[PDB]
DNA sequence: GTTGGTTG
DNA sequence: GGTTGGTGGTTGG
């Protein structure tokens, strides 16, 4: 139930350089 | 990966590398789904047409890696397979249908900054996110051209509608497979290649900010060719088999 | 059915 | 140092 949250990313409120491309595609 | 870029540290902490023992060689990508279970493409382990048969003894699973070649001290963990589980209806003869396999590890892994499980989709997660035009993310250590990168590569590609998939190849498509990649007139490109098989095609849920594995790198014709699109095992369509096998063993 | 010949 | 301790190593520079 901890799956899919990255310790160095989501778990720390930081974003990787490209994940914005993914979310943006959903428009 | 073709036309991708270096993964940042811990950007894909479920990424797994399938390592042949003798000779020491990188075979394939895989992915971590629990502390005990790893997911990969069937063809990685079994492909008679190229004389490919690997079982438990032949293989190592390396987890938490970033550097392709170098051992990573106190970052990467190494497990041995207790039991492989190819999907019974895996069609190595014609079209790599149900190109999927599970592997239970002998010792469960400790999670860390670099090793962390991905989520597998449910009905609606699949339904909403798996759609023509939505981009996903492919990672792996495979070939940079129709290769040998030093560090885990990454690329994001748009899911493509069936008609375009089917009309791109004379190989018979099924609904256990989807295709992804930029069309010829889109200026952006990129693809998985030979070596990336078993690696996940992941999507971030805008609903709960979680990563779901929608796909497994399966096949394609060359790499990064205008008019051609890489193909991925449809992970959800095979979700029941996955749960089935986990429950039992 | 770990399952709708490529396999026993 | 590093994604990690103390001349390579389960390993490059
Ligand atoms: P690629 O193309 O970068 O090739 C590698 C070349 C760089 O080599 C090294 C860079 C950094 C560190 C080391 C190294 O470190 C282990 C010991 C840590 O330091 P120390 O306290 O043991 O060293 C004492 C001081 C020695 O410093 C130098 C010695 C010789 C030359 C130079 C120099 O030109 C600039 C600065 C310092 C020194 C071990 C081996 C290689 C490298
Ligand atoms: C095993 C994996 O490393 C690799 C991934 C290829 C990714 N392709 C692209 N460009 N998206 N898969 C393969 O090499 C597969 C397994 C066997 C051969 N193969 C192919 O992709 C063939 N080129 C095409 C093919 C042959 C037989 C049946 C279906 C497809
Ligand atoms: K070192
Ligand atoms: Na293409």
């Amino acid at each position: 139930a901890d799956c899919g949250l990255r310790p160095l990313f989501e778990k720390k409120s930081l974003e990787d350089k490209t994940e914005r491309e993914l979310l943006e595609s959903y428009i | 990966i073709v036309e991708g870029s270096d993964a940042e540290i811990g950007m894909s902490p479920w990424q797994v590398m399938l390592f042949r023992k003798s000779p020491q060689e990188l075979l394939c990508g895989a992915s971590l789904i629990s502390d005990r279970w790893v997911l990969t493409a069937a063809h990685c382990l079994l492909y008679p047409p190229w004389d490919k048969n690997f079982t438990e003894n032949d293989l190592l699973v390396r987890i938490g890696k970033h550097s392709r070649t170098r051992y990573e001290r106190n970052i990467e963990k190494i497990s041995m397979l207790e039991k492989i589980y190819i999907h019974p209806r895996y069609n190595w003869r014609e079209n790599l249908d149900r190109d999927i396999a599970l592997m239970k590890l002998k010792k469960p892994v400790a999670f860390s900054d670099y090793i962390h499980p991905v989520c597998l989709p449910d009905r609606e997660t699949a339904a909403s996110l798996l759609q023509a035009g939505y981009k996903g993310r492919v990672t792996g250590w495979g070939n940079l051209k129709e290769g040998q990168p030093s560090v885990l590569q990454v690329v994001n590609l748009p899911i493509v509608e069936r008609p375009v998939c089917k009309d791109s190849t004379r190989i018979r498509i099924t609904d256990n497979m989807f295709c992804a990649g930029y069309k010829p007139d889109e200026g952006k490109r990129g693809d998985a290649c030979e070596g990336d098989s078993g690696g996940p095609f992941v999507m971030k849920s805008p609903f709960n900010n979680r990563w779901y594995q929608m796909g497994i790198v399966s096949w394609g014709e060359g790499c990064d060719r205008d008019g051609k699109y890489g193909f991925y095992t449809h992970v959800f369509r095979l979700k029941k088999w996955i749960q089935k096998v986990i429950d039992q063993f």
